[PDB]
């Protein structure tokens, strides 16, 4: 019925698709999630919104999502529909494992799963999927890498990015601070922790605001891990006590 | 809006209308029928000296008795040509005998308002086809031109032009066209007629000509057959 | 016959706190030897083994698919699988080709991820499950095979016990049976620690 | 499934989501392709820069098979999958043909696929034009374009994207048997006509080329560098 | 606006483009179906829109089984296409339960086919209301109605079309429970010539059919010797 | 207005104006004139000429031995109606091994071209036929619309000026049943000529004519072949 | 034949409008209360429960998903009957395959997928309720909510339906971690004491309990004994 | 009838198979080749039936170049081992079942080379030398006498010959001149073909 279809896949004028730009905004408006490639692993960092006192405390994170054994990935927009796309993720790495009995290297997963948000701009009549995400991830081709993809179904590889709230100061802060070539683990988390820092600027950062997860090579075996708050306490006090040497 | 198969209150599809005035962004395309054979010929409409001449296609051979020349959105006419080939081939198979210029055109005539978006197959026909086409062959009947529009009408014409300048040629036809006129003098005559129509120099890299005849299958002229021609004119 | 296309052998067995599993190593082609290394026992957590003979296209679908589905049902829960519902996961699968099944007869062997506690069980081909508290066999030796596991097993056999039982169980059983042995090889897999064998065996 | 007509004639014979796919081109980043005398290269801009991107991952320019390769402009990932559709085909063809396409073969089913999608219910035209280049079994090098509306043609030189019109207007006075009577003349005919329209020259010229049976080299910015001081000195005299 | 789909109610509970066919059939010239002691007739007033037209060309009155005759008005395509759903349920239920389907049921089932069209932005409601007869002995005479929303009722007499009002008006009249149908027609005819607007419409052929003891159950046309009396009979009424 | 842009939509009015503008088409295409005898059935239609170098649109179309269609409205609509008829004959010769009697077929174009005035998304056929057929029961003439209504006919025209047609068919249909084949074609071309502007007349290159009757399998004349039925308009 | 468009789309500030909407409808329902006890779950509901008419045990808010989970919702009752009737269906299906009760958090994500799906399938509306969902497996208990657009969240306690700001501040100043079950029933009858009107009855309130023994209503005469104290 | 064999060493794996296409009595061809290139380093040789054997080996071999195209780089010996047996396993119990035998041989840039077996059931094996056919019943046990794993190219191309001179000896079938080819880290090498 042509009276109430509101016409989800076509352009504009402008050559513009109205639904894309604006699951985008949505996604602005979501919690900042960053995520940062070093020497020696690659993080990712992400605003918890789950944080009224009430709650419970059942998995081990918010917004972090382990894909397979070498891969995680964390997301900002609708939180439903980050929820299809996850284990939509998780069925394409799995069907890959089958076929060729070793992991999907990266950027085929992102690719496999970007083709999915594209289909849903172009045919089928649906809204888009409301969700931007982080991949982090170890392949034999390419180590430690780090991928952004959007409603739109495009995707980028990335040395340190953000999505979600305040990401062009996020990324701003990133182009200053970054070194290419020469960061580790220790200094990315010093850096992320920054960044978070100066973006949640509503109000004063905490371990239980916040959400981080490493990844890293161990004897020939990818290691994915969420921080506990010791660990995020402490760098967030290592921070406070940095800034505390800033003039003298 | 409103939906691709609503009729107007004068009794015409909208859609099929706004396809015939896209056939008027065309090309100006030119048929003619001789006892000694048919011709077609057409403008390119060349934008930019670094684009290939040779890859504007705008007559192409259905088999080997029977050409076609399209004017209006040419994308659209692939499928057509297509399905002109594809049926010719299929009778021969069938029948073992060539198909008549009348068959072809209706094959490829009953395609033309098979479009719509709640009858047919998960994504269809969602709009007419914005094309003209003309026909151009021999058969048992002799030599034969026939036209059709995005309607799916189809008709048997001694002389027609189609697209951008059709009016225009379309005079120029009736003026110059009689039933004992030769072959040679159509081809003199199209090309003229071009030369008059067109906005660009007439040239011999810039049109197109093909004929053909109860002798010889579907000749495209060579860049030096068309020099030859031009001569005179 | 044909689960007796690749022949094949595979065992597994209870002791205290720890159990073990155990195959031959052959693949061949009806009377024919291909290779000796071939594997038949594959890691479905860090202290749960399943072990598949039969027809060994099968034995390599069943085990790959298998781990398909493990690895999602892992990521989608909290956790790693307990024996029990790995049991069950692989019934369901078996029986989901009901009316052309997989050639296989696996068994499993593990603990428990929280409780340790040992668990044997094995399958027919359709997915009919069998527990036991002693031992399970499956294979074209499988009378081979009872003869010695009822005759040698103990309850509450230590580490090194069990390994020393179901060595002597296999390699004599497959002695027995023209088309299993090539060698074989044995996981004991307890709490704190998997240890792998190749045990010296017959090559005939 | 859904069979909404998405693309239907409007007064006066215009196909206006056709139009809009055209638009979304114009908004690419530029993209220039010549065909040399035993060369073809391409050239495209940009995108944005950005220190911190994996260059790797974002190239506009991509290989559909060993004798065949496209730049597009317009919307990246509606590219994706004509590229990706394209791939397969070639596959087909070398099955059923035992022969490697034709750049025109190519370029026709590319068209023929971006026309479907302006005729077919509950879809959108792709967003995309590309150029498409390489050498038939004979030894002849093509470059051909390809844009939403599924029309093709055969092109000595073409730009597509974001200020084609001038810089076709450069190829047209340009492109001469002399501009392409080298390979790195024909190089340099590419980087100069970027070289108008891009934005920080440059920087951020993407740049490849295909040789007779030699399949594709993509340039690094060390060796395109080399090309624009190349051309810089020489544009002082 | 709420009256442009059978899927949407109005804010007072209504269902316009079900009431929009409804004018449908008001629209149209009128038919009568009356109930007697030993059968059931049907009458209708048939506009002859051109001089051109063979005596007979669109007729409403059909043959929807051996046993059961079917009267209609509105836009006869649609009125058409509910006599062959009414063909097709008839026939349907003898093969699956090996006897002649009873009136009521053929009524109710023909009325759920109807009413399904009523629910739908993806179709339209009949423009049509029809009347259904049959008699057997067993059964005796029986007439029911079908409108365009689907409801189905059974009668003793009854109208549709453009003067369905003054049409009931005359029916009431009659004491059409001691009456045979032999009677009957006549006072269809009458009944017809009463209600035409011969000022407005100017040409109509008389439609007769029945079913009863008469006819040994099964629906037939009046045989044209007594629709001419029966025309006569009405003409000379109306003086 | 908000009304007629849906073949389901009714108006307040109890109408359907998509109904009504398909039939629109049928007003605004070239005349054609059918009627029939005792024994025979005549159809006669203008064929309209794009230019003065065109052949002139078919207008009258064979459907089986027995039957044969003159046509007014969108010639897509009418070559695919054209076909659903062909094919009701073929089955039924193919089944039964005898004619589909003409006022069964006529049925199945109603029935037919109705489902689509009641879905949404479909249109109905712009197209409207004069049926001319020989069977059992003698000649016959139907017409049929795109309303699916259709009708028995001892003559009707179609298309546009048929008014006129129509009257001469009126005027002189007492005399039609009597007449011989020659008086009856005669009869058809009369009302046709009715139809044109008073400048303008019948030629060869104009009329079509299409025949069917008890000794006669319907056959088209055209062009040269009309113009014994021509002489002799006198 | 179904509407095959999504009636949910995004507006020009990035809402998904017809979710925001659903969640009015939820916000206007008739309140629920659930709290997670150290030994159990207590959830509870009023019945917007005009009549004397009424048979009040004729149909019940707070329903048995398995012998482990039970439900109990704000907003549009027969949209909750439909995702009842799926979650029992999705609970079977886990056990059929791996012959253990669905863990409740498996139980959850699978429901607020089926609410996700509402929110971009053709042709329909998301659902207009918000679940709560108890549980007790791993030794311990669960407390989920699930909301029109399929996103979760676990609680130790919430409320939901009418006035549930001022219920969540209520429960806020008063749950602890360490608290009994008995007395988490009590606290939960007066959160809606909150924001009841009309005097309670144990056959206008329903309340259910989730512990090691597994899921259950309890009886209008248990409710009742709980109804003295309040 | 068809015979393939395969021999790894340290750092390449050497392969080769007849030559002849039969049909009844006669040999149709004596130039046939059944070694399928499907990458640069990687070789898939297969037998079997008619029909089944060239449509199963080029399905694969277009898959492998297609996945090239896509990613940039390669399919490893052992992923298009694995890819194969995918397919062929899945078909398996299909209305298409491809009734073929194979090898793959390949090297790869950190595992070094390798050397699979499969059967027509598509149970796979990986080995340090195979062969299919009635041929590999006089010649595998010629392979298990002298093969060593360290064996260099020039003495597996001896160890080749004494299999291919075997069944000039000893097997019924007419069998007169074989493909020979060798993969390590610079690709595929055409040897000279092995003739009698
Ligand atoms: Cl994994
Ligand atoms: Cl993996
Ligand atoms: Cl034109
Ligand atoms: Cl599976
Ligand atoms: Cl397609
Ligand atoms: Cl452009
Ligand atoms: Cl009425
Ligand atoms: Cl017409
Ligand atoms: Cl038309
Ligand atoms: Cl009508
Ligand atoms: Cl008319
Ligand atoms: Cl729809
Ligand atoms: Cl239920
Ligand atoms: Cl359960
Ligand atoms: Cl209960
Ligand atoms: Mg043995
Ligand atoms: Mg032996
Ligand atoms: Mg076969």
């Amino acid at each position: 019925s042509r009276r109430y279809d509101s016409r989800t896949t076509i352009f504009s004028p402008e050559g513009r698709l109205y639904q894309v730009e604006y699951a985008m905004e949505a996604i602005g408006h979501a919690g900042t999630c960053l995520g940062i490639l070093a020497n020696d692993g690659v993080l990712l960092a992400a605003e918890r919104r789950n944080i009224h006192k009430l709650l419970d405390e059942v998995f081990f994170s918010e917004k972090i999502y382990k894909l397979n054994e070498d891969m995680a990935c964390s997301v900002a927009g609708i939180t439903s529909d980050a929820n299809v796309l996850t284990n939509e993720l998780r069925l394409i790495a799995q069907r890959y494992l089958l076929q060729y009995q070793e992991p999907i290297p990266c950027e085929q997963l992102v690719t496999a799963l970007c083709d999915i948000k594209q289909a849903y701009t172009q045919f089928g009549g649906k809204r888009p999927f409301g969700v931007s995400l982080l991949y982090i991830g170890w392949d034999k081709h390419y180590g430690f890498q780090l991928y952004q993809s959007d409603p739109s179904g495009n995707y980028g590889g990335w040395k340190a990015t953000c999505i979600g709230n305040n990401s062009a100061a996020a990324v701003s802060m990133l182009k200053q601070d970054y070194k290419e070539g020469e960061m580790t683990l220790k200094s990315a988390l010093a850096l992320a922790i920054k960044v978070l820092n100066k973006t949640m600027d509503v109000s004063k950062l905490s371990a239980e605001k916040v959400e981080i997860a490493t990844l890293t090579r161990e004897n020939g075996k990818t290691v994915i891990r969420v921080l506990k708050q010791k660990e995020v306490e402490q760098l967030i006090k290592k921070h406070e006590e940095e800034e505390a040497k800033a003039e003298r | 809006d409103r939906g691709v198969n609503t009729f107007s209150p004068e009794g015409r599809l909208f859609q099929v209308e706004y396809a015939i005035e896209a056939i008027k962004l065309g090309s100006t395309a030119i048929g003619i029928q001789t006892s000694e054979g048919v011709c077609l010929a057409v403008e390119k409409r060349i934008t930019s000296p670094l684009m290939e001449p040779s890859s504007i296609e705008k007559i192409v051979e259905i088999d080997a008795h029977i050409g076609c020349a399209m004017s209006g959105l040419i994308a659209d006419a692939k499928t057509l040509i297509d399905k002109a080939r594809v049926e010719t081939q299929n009778h021969w198979f069938t029948y073992n005998e060539t198909m008549t210029v009348e068959s072809v055109t209706q094959a490829v005539s009953n395609l033309a308002l098979q479009f719509g978006e709640e009858d047919a197959d998960p994504g269809a026909m969602s709009r007419p086809f914005g094309v003209a086409l003309l026909f151009g062959g021999v058969d048992e009947k002799g030599p034969q031109l026939f036209h059709m529009d995005p309607s799916g009408t189809f008709v048997q014409c001694d002389a027609r032009a189609i697209g951008s300048a059709s009016e225009g040629a379309q005079s120029s036809l009736q003026e110059v066209y009689h039933k004992s006129m030769t072959l040679k003098e159509a081809i003199k005559s199209s090309l003229i007629i071009l030369k008059q129509v067109m906005e660009e120099k007439l040239n011999a890299t810039n049109i197109e000509l093909a004929t053909v005849q109860p002798g010889q299958n579907f000749h495209m002229f060579t860049k030096e057959e068309l020099e030859e021609v031009i001569k005179d004119i | 016959s044909i689960m007796s296309y690749n022949g094949g052998a595979v065992m597994a067995m209870k002791g205290k706190n720890c159990v073990a599993i155990a195959a031959d190593r052959r693949f061949g082609i009806q009377a024919q030897m291909v290779t000796t290394d071939f594997q038949k026992i594959f890691p479905m957590g860090d202290r749960l083994y399943i072990g598949l003979a039969g027809l060994a296209t099968d034995v390599q679908t069943v085990a790959q698919r298998l781990k398909f589905r493990l690895n999602l049902y892992e990521l989608k829960e909290g956790r790693q699988i307990k024996p029990y519902t790995l049991m069950s996961m692989v019934a369901n699968l078996l029986y989901e080709k009901r009316f052309g099944p997989y050639y296989t007869e696996p068994v499993i062997a593990g603990l428990d991820p929280k409780t340790f506690k040992p668990f044997i069980c094995s399958l027919d081909l359709i997915g009919c499950p069998m527990v036991t508290d002693d031992f399970v066999v499956s294979g074209t030796c499988a009378e081979q095979m009872y003869g010695m596991c009822e005759s040698l097993w103990e309850p509450n056999m230590d580490p090194d016990h069990l390994f020393e039982t179901i060595s002597q169980a296999m390699l004599n059983a497959v002695d027995r049976d023209a088309v299993s042995g090539m060698g074989v090889i044995v996981h004991i897999i307890e709490k704190d620690k998997i240890t792998t064998r190749t045990l010296k065996a017959r090559m005939d | 499934s859904y069979d909404r007509a998405i693309t239907v004639f409007s007064p006066d014979g215009h196909l206006f989501q056709v139009e809009y796919a055209q638009e979304a081109v114009k908004k690419g980043s530029t993209a220039v392709g010549v065909r040399g005398r035993d060369i073809v290269v391409l050239g495209v801009e940009k995108k944005s820069v950005a220190k911190l991107q994996d260059e790797r991952t974002v190239r506009k320019i991509c290989a559909l098979d060993d004798n065949v390769c496209m730049a597009f402009a317009g919307l990246t990932a509606d590219a994706r999958i004509v590229i990706n559709r394209a791939r397969v085909e070639c596959q087909s063809h070398r099955l059923t043909v035992e022969d490697p396409v034709t750049v025109e073969y190519i370029t026709r089913y590319i068209a023929s696929l971006k026309q479907r999608y302006t005729q077919s219910n509950g879809r959108r035209p792709f967003g995309i034009s590309a150029l498409i280049v390489g050498f038939d079994f004979d030894g002849t090098p093509r470059l051909y374009q390809t844009d939403p509306s599924g029309t093709y043609h055969a092109w000595k030189a073409n730009a597509i994207g974001r200020g084609a019109k001038s810089v076709r207007e450069f190829l047209e006075k340009n492109y001469t048997d002399e501009a392409i009577e080298t390979d790195d003349l024909t190089i340099k005919l590419v980087i100069k006509a970027l070289l108008e329209v891009v934005q920080s020259g440059g920087k951020n010229i993407e740049l490849a080329v295909m040789r007779r049976d030699q399949s594709l080299k993509i340039l690094n910015p060390e060796e395109i560098e080399k090309y624009v001081a190349e051309i810089e000195k020489e544009k002082e005299e | 606006g709420y009256d442009l789909s059978a899927s949407t109610f109005s804010p007072d509970g209504r269902v316009f483009q079900v009431e929009y066919a409804m004018k449908a059939v008001e629209n149209s010239s009128t038919a009568i179906g009356i109930r007697c002691k030993d059968g059931v007739v049907f009458g209708v007033e048939k506009l002859v829109l051109s001089k051109l037209y063979e005596e007979g060309s669109n007729k409403r009155l059909f043959n929807v089984d051996r046993h059961v005759g079917m009267a209609v008005a509105g836009l006869l395509a649609d009125a058409r296409s509910l006599a062959d759903i009414a063909r097709e349920e008839a026939s349907n239920f003898r093969s699956n339960f090996g006897y002649n389907i009873p009136l009521k049921h053929l009524a109710d089932r023909v009325a759920m086919y109807v009413h399904a069209y009523t629910l739908y932005s993806a179709v339209r409601p009949f423009g049509c209301s029809f009347m259904l007869g049959s008699y057997s002995v067993n059964d005796g005479a029986q007439l029911y109605m079908i409108d365009p929303s689907g409801v189905s009722y059974g009668y003793w007499g009854c109208a549709i079309g453009k003067a369905r009002q003054a049409a009931k008006t005359e029916i009431e009249k009659l004491q059409m429970k001691e009456m045979t149908c032999r009677d009957i027609v006549k006072e269809v005819a009458k009944i017809i010539y009463i209600v035409h607007d011969e000022v407005k419409d100017k040409a109509f052929e008389l439609e007769l059919s029945w079913v009863g003891e008469l006819t040994n159950g099964r629906h037939e046309i009046v045989p044209k010797d007594i629709r001419e009396e029966a025309e006569k009979y009405a003409k000379e009424s109306l003086k | 207005n908000q009304y007629d842009n849906d073949v389901t939509v009714w108006s307040p009015q109890g109408r359907i104006h998509q109904i009504e503008y398909a039939m629109e088409a049928v007003k605004q295409g070239s005349a054609t004139v059918g009627l029939k005898s005792k024994t025979h059935a005549v159809l006669v239609a203008l064929k309209r000429a794009q230019s003065e170098l065109a052949a002139h649109q078919k207008k009258i179309l064979h459907v089986d031995n027995h039957i044969g269609i003159s046509i007014a409205g969108l010639t897509a609509d009418a070559r695919l109606l054209c076909n659903f008829m062909r094919q009701e004959c073929l089955d039924s010769r193919f089944v039964f091994d005898r004619p589909l009697p003409v006022s069964r077929l006529v049925s199945l174009i109603g029935s037919k071209t109705q489902i689509p005035t009641q879905r949404y998304g479909r249109r109905p056929y712009g197209v409207g036929l004069l049926i001319a057929g020989y069977d059992d029961m003698g000649p016959h003439i139907f017409q049929t619309c795109p309303s699916a209504n259709y009708f028995d006919c001892r003559a009707m025209s179609i298309g546009a000026r048929s008014q006129s047609a129509r009257t001469y068919l009126e005027r002189h249909m007492s005399e039609f049943m009597e007449c011989n084949l020659n008086e009856l074609v005669k009869h058809g071309l009369r009302a046709l000529r009715e139809t044109l502007p008073a400048e303008q007349d019948l030629t060869t290159k104009n009329v079509s004519i299409g025949i069917v009757g008890k000794d006669l399998e319907f056959t088209i004349y055209d062009d040269d072949d009309v113009s014994p039925f021509l002489e002799g308009l006198e | 034949r179904g509407y095959s468009f999504s009636l949910t789309t995004f507006s020009p500030s990035g809402k998904l409008v017809q979710i925001e909407y659903a969640l009015a409808a939820v916000a206007g329902g008739a309140p629920s209360v659930g709290i997670k006890a150290a030994n159990g779950v207590v959830l509870a509901t009023e019945k917007k429960q005009k009549s004397i008419l009424y048979d009040e045990r004729s149909v019940h808010k707070v329903e048995p998903i398995t012998k482990h989970i039970g439900l109990v919702y704000s907003g549009m009752g027969p949209d909750y009957r439909v995702l009842v009737h799926r979650a029992r269906k999705l609970a079977q299906q886990y056990y059929l395959v791996y012959q253990e009760p669905i863990p409740t958090a498996q139980l959850v994500q699978r429901v607020a997928s089926v609410m996700q799906e509402y929110t971009q399938s053709g042709g329909v509306r998301p659902f207009g309720v918000s679940l709560l969902i108890c549980g007790w497996n791993e030794g311990r208990p669960y407390l989920f909510q699930s909301d029109p657009s399929g996103a979760y969240f676990a609680w130790k306690a919430t409320a939901m339906g009418k006035n549930y700001v001022n219920g969540k501040t209520f429960l806020e100043k008063r749950y602890n971690e360490d608290l009994e079950l008995e007395d988490a029933i009590h606290t939960a009858i007066l959160t809606l004491k909150e924001s009841f009107e009309g005097q309670m009855t144990e056959d206008n309130i329903e309340v259910g309990i989730c512990n090691e023994a597994g899921f259950r209503r309890l009886t209008p005469t248990e409710v009742k004994d709980y109804l003295a104290a309040i | 009838m068809e015979y393939l064999i395969g021999i790894q060493g340290p750092d390449y794996v050497l392969v080769a198979s007849d030559r002849v296409a039969a049909s009844n009595i006669v040999q149709m061809k004596d130039d046939h080749d059944k070694m399928f290139k499907m990458s640069e380093k990687i070789l898939l040789l297969c037998v079997g039936e008619a029909g089944d054997t060239v449509q199963f080996a080029e399905y694969i071999q277009k898959n492998v170049q297609l996945y090239k195209m896509r990613n940039g780089y390669e399919l490893s010996p052992t992923a298009a081992a694995n890819f194969t047996r995918r397919n062929l396993a899945d078909c398996l119990r299909s209305r298409t079942p491809y009734h073929v035998n194979l090898l793959l041989a390949g090297y790869d840039e950190h595992e070094g080379p390798a050397l699979y077996y499969m059967d027509y059931l598509a149970a796979l094996a990986k080995a340090p030398f195979a062969a299919h056919g009635y041929g590999a019943f006089l010649t595998l046990s010629i392979l298990d006498r002298y093969y060593t794993p360290t064996i260099s190219r020039e003495r597996a191309v001896e160890l080749l010959r004494k299999c291919l001179e075997e069944l000039q000896k000893r097997f019924i079938l007419n069998l007169p001149t074989f493909s020979v080819r060798i993969i390590d880290k610079n690709g595929i090498h055409d040897l000279d073909n092995i003739s009698f």
